RNA sequence: GCUCGUAGUUGAACCUGGGCCUAGCCCGCCGGUCCGCCUCACCGCGUGCACUGGCUGGGCUGGG
RNA sequence: GAUUAAUAGGGACAGUCGGGGGCGUCAGUAUUCAAUUGUCAGAGGUGAAAUUCUUGGAUUUAUUGAAGACUAACAACUGCGAAAGCAUUCGCCAAGGAUGUUUUCAUUAAUCAGGAACGUAAACUAUUAGGGAUCGGACGGCGUUUAUUUUUGACCCGUUCGGCACCUUACGAUA
């Protein structure tokens, strides 16, 4: 239940029924795919892609219009991030916290949150390793996290 | 209470239930069409937009984001589908 | 977390039969739950159920049953063992039924003795 | 004292092509009776909302 | 060649929310110390006293200055943080919660052996089933006040998630 901190929180995004039409929200799937490809080329994460689509174009879900999800489409056209988005954001967050610790050390709450983030990264990292995404042996410390940054 | 038709709740009790707690869950958000009176352009905006949606050019606006529904701007029209 | 969604469903059925309600909202559905309620409906302990989709199950119950239960390790059982397992699980041999996941499907112990097939004990009601 | 964490432990749902027989009807084809056609004749053709039987011809549906 | 998109996850964005944390800064009194005056006989404590300070003037009256501490009243059957804990304003720095979304990889997850980070006291003791309050979103609106009229906010009401706590009932229990 929201992992680390206590608190349930039922903040969830709903998905409607009939995974096919939203008809009056026109535009062919091919056009949507090409827009997604353009966004990927400009350098945006799948989640950011989805948000952009939500903002401007007549879309509901890519999985509805097109046969595939965004990440799956990116993988088919070989335009996917090095470290699968969420993992990349977590490592960026960990780097930021380490840099804050380096600037000022006594902040024990920041050190605790750093530890939490590292644990969450390890939790993600193990399961990514299992699903043959990331190459075996993946360190997530200041020796490699700093090199990764972006 | 004690017996009720659970496969056929009333639409009025269904409508006051939270999103994820309706019989099959579904959204309660909608899409709008928006024009701004000097332009014949029809941008289609999501109800709970997080983007400061801009029309096809003309550095204007169409809505601002909030904690809930996007506040559509000023004088604008909206049909809702 | 109880991964036994059958046990969550059967806990909800026992809570309704204690509280005297006339229907439930079994929120995580399955197929083993549907077969379980199919046997309970054959033996008349549950009126009528429907699987609606988002899915969940709405189970009209008659107010006739006493207890539902799952056997959590799911032990294997032959017929000569099945007689002793029935008379050790049920309060009486003529009251209630033991549910079996056999090679012929999911059925009660009387249908298992009819169709001459053994299997794992999955649950029971009475 | 609380949180993270490893060996360990429990680990969501979703997942039975071809041929043969059979009954009912239709559409079409074919043999005969009647009637008509044409052929000098022999003969053949049309001919089942005129009659009768056949078709392992075609189509739909049910059952094995 | 790629399922439901989970009423379990992690992330992104937006408006936010908080007496959560660090660094600086800004104040506020009060206490002590010192100075300048007006002093002019006690002052201080205690149940009574005494030690002590007191014509070089104590305590007191007024005005400044310095130092260290803390943040009254607001202050709650509340808020935030995992815990100890956290109350002056403003700035900076990251982080976190919930909500909403027309956001993504699709088992990543649950639990803790080993280990790792933060740290004078005690003394009377799957639902319950809703309702009344409460605060944080999001939505809706007959209206009062902003409002010279639109924003927007305050008040009232309803819906919806989420969370500290009350009472009733146990759905029971059981040591
Ligand atoms: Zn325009």
């Amino acid at each position: 239940g929201r992992l680390h901190s206590k608190g349930k929180g039922i903040s969830a995004s709903a998905i409607p029924y009939s995974r096919n039409p939203p008809a009056w929200l026109k535009t062919t799937p091919e056009q949507v795919v090409e827009q997604i490809c353009k966004l990927a080329r400009k350098g945006a994460t799948p989640s950011q892609i989805g948000v952009i689509l939500r903002d401007s174009h007549g879309i509901a879900q890519v999985k509805v219009v097109t046969g595939n999800k965004i990440l799956r489409i990116l993988k088919s056209n070989g335009l996917a991030p090095d470290i699968p988005e969420d993992l990349y954001f977590l490592i960026k967050k960990a780097v930021a916290v380490r840099k804050h610790l380096e600037r000022n050390r006594k902040d024990k709450d920041s050190k605790f949150r750093l530890i939490l983030i590292e644990s969450r990264i390890h939790r993600l990292a193990r399961y990514y390793k299992t699903v043959g995404v990331l190459p075996p042996t993946w360190k997530y410390e200041s020796s490699t996290a700093s090199t990764l940054v972006a | 209470v004690l017996a009720v038709d659970l496969l056929n709740p009333s639409p009025a009790s269904e409508a006051r239930k939270h999103k994820l707690k309706t019989l099959v869950p579904a959204p309660r958000s909608f899409f709008m069409d928006v024009k701004c009176p000097g332009c014949f352009t029809i941008t289609t905006v999501f109800s709970h937009a997080q983007t400061v949606v801009i029309c096809q050019g003309c550095t204007n606006v169409l809505c601002q984001p909030t904690g809930g529904k996007a506040r559509l701007t000023e004088g604008c029209s909206f049909r809702r589908k | 977390v109880r991964t036994s969604v059958l046990h969550d469903a059967l806990n909800s059925i026992n809570n309704a039969e204690k509280m005297g309600k006339r229907q439930v909202m079994i929120r995580p559905s399955s197929k083993v739950i549907v077969k379980f309620l199919q046997v309970m409906q054959r033996h008349g302990y549950i009126g009528e159920f429907e699987e609606v989709d988002n899915g969940k199950i709405v189970v009209q119950l008659n107010g006739r049953l006493n207890k539902c239960g799952v056997i959590s390790p799911r032990y294997n059982v032959r017929l000569a063992e099945l007689e002793k397992w029935v008379t050790k699980l049920l309060p009486a041999r003529q009251f209630g039924y033991v549910i079996l996941t056999t090679s012929a499907g999911i059925m009660d112990h009387e249908e298992a003795r009819r169709k001459h097939v053994a299997g794992k004990i999955i649950g029971f009601f009475y």
